[PDB]
RNA sequence: UGAGUAGCGAAAGACGGGUGAGAAUCCCGUCCACCGAUUGACUAAGGUUUCCAGAGGAAGGCUCGUCCGCUCUGGGUUAGUCGGGUCCUAAGCUGAGGCCGACAGGCGUAGGCGAUGGAUAACAGGUUGAUAUUCCUGUACCACCUAUAUGGGGGGACGCAGUAGGAUAGGCGAAGCGUGCGAUUGGAUGCACGUCUAAGCAGUAAGGCUGCUGAGCUGUGAUGGGGAGAAUUCGAGUCGUUGAUUUCACACUGCCGAGAAAAGCCUCUAUAGGUGCCCGUACCGCAAACCGACACAGGUAGUCAAGAUGAGAAUUCUAAGGUGAGCGAGCGAACUCUCGUUAAGGAACUCGGCAAAAUGACCCCGUAACUUCGGGAGAAGGGGUGCUCUUAGAGCCGCAGUGAAUAGGCCCAAGCGACUGUUUAUCAAAAACACAGGUCUCUGCUAAACCGUAAGGUGAUGUAUAGGGGCUGACGCCUGCCCGGU
RNA sequence: CUACCCUUGGUCAGGUUGAAGUUCAGGUAACACUGAAUGGAGGACCGAACCGACUUACGUUGAAAAGUGAGCGGAUGAACU
RNA sequence: ACCGAUAGUGAACAGUACCGUGAGGGAAAGGUGAAAAGCACCCCGGAAGGGGAGUGAAAUAGAACCUGAAACCGUGUGCU
């Protein structure tokens, strides 16, 4: 695994925050690492959310964020996991997310990337 | 004197503010007391003032090209009437 | 580090400041050395 | 630690021989007519 | 040239949305993280427009920049009561006459200046982009003006430590009231907040002192305001506990080292109307705006002082509030630095156990030589800490119970110095200096000694139980011979 | 800035030890003397703030023309400001 | 039979800027063109800056403006 140039706490808060970014989104734009490593932690959740029993779900809630998402219906991103994403990957077996590389940024000549559910 | 005590009227935002509400803002001698500034105003409009506060404003740095210097220092004075207004215009 | 020069509007000026350059006759030389020189500031 | 000769411009040349940047990999896009990165999107 | 090399100045950011020619770097949002005896809040010095709004992006900003403590334009600081002056004096400075001195000048009397101290009349709320005890609203107070009606005394006025109290601020709990909310994760019907309001004026008052003083309380101020809140109107201010570092108050007790002055003030020889000046007030302010050449890991006086834990202002996590630190993205080589662990051994390392490890809190047992009888001493060395239940027992769990963080290593012997203290700002903190104690010596007061040409001063507003100089250096036992030379 | 001094202000979380006196009790012819309680002295002890700068590591074209990290000495006094 | 912008006053545009608590120390910096006739207008560009077109005897006289040396930095290549 990839250390993206944090201590451990500081990099597991940041993958917590991508994949629920990434959850609430459905499409993120990142550096190629941090992406490559995201995949792995948001397909882990969607296993988790295709299980869907209780135990999964605490499983889950250990990694994802507390974040509202707001048809004016109110829901959290667990839920948001446990519901519709969970819906709709019923069917497929694994590779949930895509990453599309787009070019360096101007700033630091980062390698700039799309992930997104598919 | 009244005439060399006030300059001229301040025209801003907060003074327009400070009219609404009955209050003028001249800039005066720097030389001057409130008690000559409520005298002059009193004596060249003919009106009747409550208060006057007073307040001095130290040169600020102005430049042209090369060359720095200051602003004029003032005295900023505001007239509080009890009686009749002042017409600026 | 605590630095050598701790500004002091009245040291300054009771030190360094026209009355007290007037107060002495060497005090005056320096007045008079600066105003032959042309200098703009004569004193604090 | 310090240079003990000054570097001729021949030397200093020579050094940087290989300084250089390369031409990006590029590959022509379809429908705009224009030019991309190899695996990226536009 | 070195060289596209060193560096880019302590640290946590991520994503979405927006703006834009251009965005890791600007704005908005969500989540995350850091400080919180402070990275929070308020005074002072210092700086001096850096403050606000709109606009801008050459240069400044260690990157970028659409942004800025930068550039352009236009703005912003409101006082009878705040701080200072129109009041008082301290050190010190100055000084009419005067004294002294080649000159220049030095000193000094009356007097004067001079806060870091004394005196002195205003509070609460609202409001702006930028000021507010200053503007506005409500309610006051002070001085003076107009009308109706000089001498005496006292006081000011004072150190340091400690103790027992009164009161209040503040904290905590119950929810008494009030306001919300009431949960799609197994369960419950509970979860979270609010609970005030000044000066002034009347009544009163725990105390304290030998009648004077006195914190505070009650009412009024206030059908006003502020309010967790509901859609401009409507909305709760209650019981208990704890309790100050604030105040009564240097009040009381004790101590020796024996703790300003002067003025204001005191004492003895109503109502009504009106007037009330000058200076400061922006902003930064333990700092990006002050002192450090810097947007510099440094320095910078005082005040405010929440919860859990605790003796604590220690420790760790949080509150109020503030902040994510002006280069980044990868990779996860040597080497360097800062951290963590380590078989068996345990100082074999080394000049030297340097560094590190170990000890560490609270409670109870227990404690040697020596001693100036105080000590040594936290000597040493040992035991106990979790949780539940009953009222010291019975149980429960783990490898481990001050389960984290913070918190003496100890002993034996010798040199030196008695001791606390002081020192080579920036390679020496020591055995060096000082010290209490000892001794010698000078000095009868216009003292000796010291500064000064002198006048004038220190010594000392002291007077041999005093002052200056030399040496020695607590304390105990002691301090021998030589007066030829200086 | 620094040394010393003058005048006038300010500051020192909390723990610990327990001097002189006093009182009560024994005791005396009267004193001495003794124990308990009370009391709260000290250039006293431990230890934050604060003031220092002993060791060590780092830094040594520094973050800094003397600093930082970790320990360390003093911390009611000849204290610090 | 003095200097001619590193000369000549420190100062041709200054006892200024800047440095220092202070006494005090103390710079750098002249030149479009005869005449502003100082580049209307078009084009790329946010701008900066350019290419044209114009003015001018001349714009590689376009204001950082007479001349424009050397170090130094580039582009092309005849021989190697
Ligand atoms: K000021
Ligand atoms: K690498
Ligand atoms: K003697
Ligand atoms: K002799
Ligand atoms: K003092
Ligand atoms: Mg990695
Ligand atoms: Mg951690
Ligand atoms: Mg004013
Ligand atoms: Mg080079
Ligand atoms: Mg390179
Ligand atoms: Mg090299
Ligand atoms: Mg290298
Ligand atoms: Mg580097
Ligand atoms: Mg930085
Ligand atoms: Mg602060
Ligand atoms: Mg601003
Ligand atoms: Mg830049
Ligand atoms: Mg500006
Ligand atoms: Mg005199
Ligand atoms: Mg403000
Ligand atoms: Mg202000
Ligand atoms: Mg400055
Ligand atoms: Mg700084
Ligand atoms: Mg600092
Ligand atoms: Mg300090
Ligand atoms: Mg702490
Ligand atoms: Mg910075
Ligand atoms: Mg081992
Ligand atoms: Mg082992
Ligand atoms: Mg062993
Ligand atoms: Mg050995
Ligand atoms: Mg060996
Ligand atoms: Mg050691
Ligand atoms: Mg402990
Ligand atoms: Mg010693
Ligand atoms: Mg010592
Ligand atoms: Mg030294
Ligand atoms: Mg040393
Ligand atoms: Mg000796
Ligand atoms: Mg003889
Ligand atoms: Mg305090
Ligand atoms: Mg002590
Ligand atoms: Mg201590
Ligand atoms: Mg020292
Ligand atoms: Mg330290
Ligand atoms: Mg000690
Ligand atoms: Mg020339
Ligand atoms: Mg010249
Ligand atoms: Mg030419
Ligand atoms: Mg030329
Ligand atoms: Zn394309």
């Amino acid at each position: 695994y990839r250390k993206l140039g944090r201590t451990s706490d500081q990099r597991k808060a940041m993958l917590r925050d991508l994949a629920t970014s990434l959850i609430i989104s459905e499409r993120i734009e990142t550096t190629e690492a941090r992406a490559k490593e995201v995949r792995s932690v948001v397909e882990k959740l969607i296993t988790l959310g295709k299980k869907g029993d209780l135990a999964s779900r605490r499983n889950a809630a250990k990694t994802l964020r507390n974040v509202e998402i707001l048809d004016e219906t109110t829901q959290t991103a667990l839920q948001k996991l446990f519901g519709e994403i969970a819906e709709r990957y019923t069917e497929r077996q694994g590779g949930y997310t895509r990453i599309l590389k787009q070019g360096p940024r101007r700033g630091d000549g980062a390698e700039s990337v799309i992930i997104e559910l598919v | 004197e009244a005439r060399d005590i006030l300059k001229r009227p301040v025209i801003t935002e907060k003074s327009s503010e400070a009219m609404a509400e009955d209050k003028y803002t001249f800039d005066v001698d720097t030389r001057v007391n409130k008690t000559q500034v409520k005298m002059a105003v009193e004596e060249i409009f003919n009106v009747k003032v409550a208060s006057v506060n007073i307040m001095n404003y130290k040169p600020k740095k102005k430049r042209m090209g090369r060359y720095q210097g200051y602003t004029n220092k003032r005295r900023k004075a505001i007239v509080t009437l009890k009686e009749g207004s002042i017409d600026l215009f | 580090v605590k630095r050598t020069y701790q500004p002091n509007k009245r040291k300054h000026s009771k030190v360094h400041g026209f009355r007290k350059r007037m107060s002495t006759k060497n005090g005056r030389k320096v007045l008079a050395r600066r105003r032959r020189k042309g200098r703009k500031v004569l004193s604090a | 630690a310090v240079p003990k000769r000054r570097t001729s411009k021949t030397r200093k040349n020579k050094r940087r021989t290989h300084f250089k940047i390369s031409v990006p990999g590029m590959t022509e896009c379809p429908n705009c007519g224009e030019y991309k990165l190899s695996h990226r999107v536009c």
